[PDB]
Parts: structure tokens; sequence; C-alpha cells
């Protein structure tokens, strides 16, 4: 379905690619934070607890995730804390594992980004 | 200490719906009242016993300025973890003062209202250990039929209720922000959230309104986002607002010690 999407359908790959950069910078940007690279910039947890925050609207104590994480351990629990926030925001459980997107599984990472577009399309 | 028989509720009119679960108008024993519903993933025995410790603490009945819990329905037998306390007919003081059609509460008022909330917050930190969770903010603050200000007890987070998401942080201290509960003086922090009240009895504007929930607390925290002292307000007014907001958590009064000085600024 989206797997049909990422292996057979390049063009439209790189539409729904450039849909997702401007769908998380219309958020990140508000804190200063920028986001050029799809590929990476997700897999620490951080922009993706920031980023559910920013589109549910709250605040994440800085007590409650790590906000400079110091190991994959950190990260692949950044990432858990993220997918539950999702499942909180009413999103089914997140069929990619933690890991994945730690690890910068493409697929993973474009599914999980959007899975959240098209929930929060009209989000301001 | 088997709680309020859920049966028993008259449910009349749904009032809300939101991340926390929902809130009706509705009846019980000849009360009016309010009821919220609190919905939770993964509800499991443990958070149904810690919402059966944490309740007892919310129903105090012993300060004019506290709102008690009247009571809690257990979760079994209840659909859901509900709680009920007394319908207050003005709602919030973010209702009375941000959303206010019919009239707009004068200064004298607000006074008042400021003293109310010191009084019992003063209260609240007597207790031995502090109610945990318990944040102060316009919104967890009702306005009964005599305006008086009331804090609400069925506004206290409890363990499972939406841990680690703040919807509030405007009225949050710098470093409760920032740090574990356990890492902070509460009672300073809690004198933070009613230098921010002071702003809004002020300013009648919600504190960072142009500013989303996320951005707020980054702000703050990271950034030294503060509210801007208004311009024209009495020297006595900028004194009490900025020791209450000092950025030092040391130098912030208690509210016992402040309540003396609101008792004189509604009538020397
Ligand atoms: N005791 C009460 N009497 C009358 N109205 C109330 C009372 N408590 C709350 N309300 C009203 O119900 C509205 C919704 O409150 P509700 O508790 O659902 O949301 P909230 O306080 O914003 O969020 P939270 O779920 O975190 O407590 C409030 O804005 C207020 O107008
Ligand atoms: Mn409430």
């Amino acid at each position: 379905a989206f797997d049909t999407l990422f292996d057979h359908a390049p063009d439209k790959l790189n539409v729904v690619k450039k849909t997702l950069i401007t769908f998380v910078n219309k958020h990140l940007n508000k804190l200063n934070l920028e986001v050029t690279e799809l590929e990476t910039q997700f897999a620490d947890g951080v922009y993706l607890v920031l980023l559910m925050g920013l589109l549910e609207g709250y605040f994440v104590p800085l007590h409650s995730f790590f906000l400079t994480p110091d190991s994959f351990e950190q990260k692949v629990l950044n990432v858990s804390f993220a997918f539950e926030l999702m499942q909180d925001g009413g999103l089914e459980k997140p069929k990619p594992r933690p890991e994945d997107i730690v690890n910068c599984d493409l697929k993973s990472t474009l599914r999980v980004l959007y899975n959240l577009f098209t929930k929060y399309r009209n989000v301001e | 200490h088997s709680g309020i028989d859920f049966k028993q509720l008259n449910f009349l009119t749904k009032l809300n719906e939101n991340h926390s679960g929902e809130l009706w108008k509705g009846r019980w024993q000849g009360n009016d009242i309010v009821v919220k519903v609190l919905k939770v993933r993964d509800w499991s025995t443990r958070k149904s016993r810690d919402f059966n410790e944490e309740c007892p603490r919310l129903r105090i009945f012993s300060h004019p300025n506290v709102l008690p819990v009247l009571g809690a329905c257990q979760s079994p037998p209840a659909p859901h973890p509900t709680l009920i306390t007394h319908w207050m007919p003005y709602g919030s003081l973010y209702n009375v003062l941000h959303e206010g059609t019919n009239f707009v509460v004068d200064q004298s008022q607000a006074v008042k209202f400021a003293l109310d909330m010191a009084r019992g917050m003063a209260f609240l930190h007597t207790l031995e250990p502090l109610i945990p969770r318990h944040a102060l903010n316009s919104r967890s603050v009702m306005i009964d039929e005599d305006m008086t200000a009331r804090i609400s007890m069925a506004d206290v987070k409890f363990s499972f209720q939406s841990p680690g998401r703040m919807y509030a942080p405007a009225w949050v201290a710098p470093e409760a922000l920032q740090k574990k509960p356990e890492d902070t003086n509460r009672r300073s922090a809690d004198m933070w959230s009613f230098a921010v009240l002071l702003w809004e009895l002020v300013t009648r504007e919600v504190p960072f309104a142009d500013l989303s929930n996320m951005e707020i607390g980054m702000k703050v925290a990271l950034e030294g986002l503060r509210p801007t002292i208004p311009p024209g307000i009495s020297p006595h007014v900028s004194k009490l607002m900025k020791i209450c907001m000092n950025e030092d958590p040391a130098k912030r009064p208690k509210f016992d010690m402040i309540v003396p000085i609101l008792e004189k600024m509604q009538d020397k």
C-alpha cells in the first residue's frame, strides 16, 4: 500500500517526500529547528517527541524524555515514548519497531511521517 | 471507602470531551455536580488501585477556597475511573476572565480572587506530603455562586492521567518545566504559577496566547521567555508580581506571607 508507493512509485515518492518536509518544518521551525533530511533527522526520537507536542497541543517536560540522547537505548526509549504519544492521539500502534526508526530505515520513517501527515493535515 | 456508586449518577448534559476523557453536568444525592470521566489507554489493576489511593486526598472539606472532590467511582465496577465535584455556576477562573460574554469582573473582584487563591494554596501547602501533580492555573480554579474562587481538586492529575504531557505550561515555573517534581521545591514552583495568575488578572489576557503549548514550554525552559511586566500599574502590584516570579525559587514568598499583603489590598 504505502510499500507499493515506496517500492514502485519513485515519482510519487518524491512528491510525497516533498509533502513531508513542508509538513514537518511547518512545526519544528517554531522551535528554531529545521529538517532538511528525512532519512536520519528523526532517528534519535527527539523531533518525533517535539513534533507530537507541536501537533497535539502540549509541552513535554524535559525530564520525561532524553532531549540529548547519549545511547542507542535512549533513542529507542524516545521513539517508543513518541509511539505511545501517537497512540494517545488516536493513531493505531505504528507498524515499525522503534529500532527501525533509530536504524534509519527510510520506509519505516516515511511510513510514520506519512501516517502523521494524513492525520494532522489541517493543523496550523 | 467503596466510593460512589456510578449507577446513582444522573448524567444531565455533556460539557466537554478532551485528552482526559469527558465532563458532564449531572446530579447525585441532591447535589448539582460535574462528573469527570477519565479515559485511560492500557487501564490495569495497578492503575485502578492507584486511582482509589489518590482520590481520597482530593476530598478536602475544610477550607472555603478549596473545592473538594465529593467522591469517585472505582473502575471496576464502574465503566471508567470517574470523579465528581460540585457544579460551580461561573465555571473556571479562565472562563470568567477570558470567556465572560455577560460581564467583566472589576479589579476589586480580581484582588479578591487573588486573595481567595492565595488562602486556598496556603492551606494546601500545609498538607504533608503535598498533593502530587497539583498545578495551579486559571483553568484549575473555579468561581462559585458568590464569586468565591476555589482551588479545583478535580483538576489534580492522576499518576496515569496524561503523564509527560503539559497542557498549561504558561503557568509553570521554569525549573518545573525541566526537573522532576522530587528535584524541585514544589511550594516555590506554585508561587511562580500564582505570579502568572497575577499577570493574568492585571492584563486580562491569556499568557503567551500567540504561542502553542510546545513553544511556550520550550522557550520558557531554554530560551528565557518571560511575561512582560505590564505598564501603568502601581509600584505595589509591580513589586508583588516581581517577587512572586523571582528567577530564584528560594527568593519567592510563601502563600501565607502574601495573604496579609493581599488582605490589605482589598481595603488597607
Ligand atoms: N466544577 C465545575 N463546575 C462547572 N463547570 C466546570 C467545573 N469544572 C470544570 N468545568 C467546566 O468544564 C469545562 C471543561 O473542563 P474539563 O475538565 O473537561 O477540561 P480542562 O479543565 O480544560 O482539562 P483537564 O481534562 O486537564 O481537566 C471547563 O472549561 C469549565 O468551563
Ligand atoms: Mn478540568
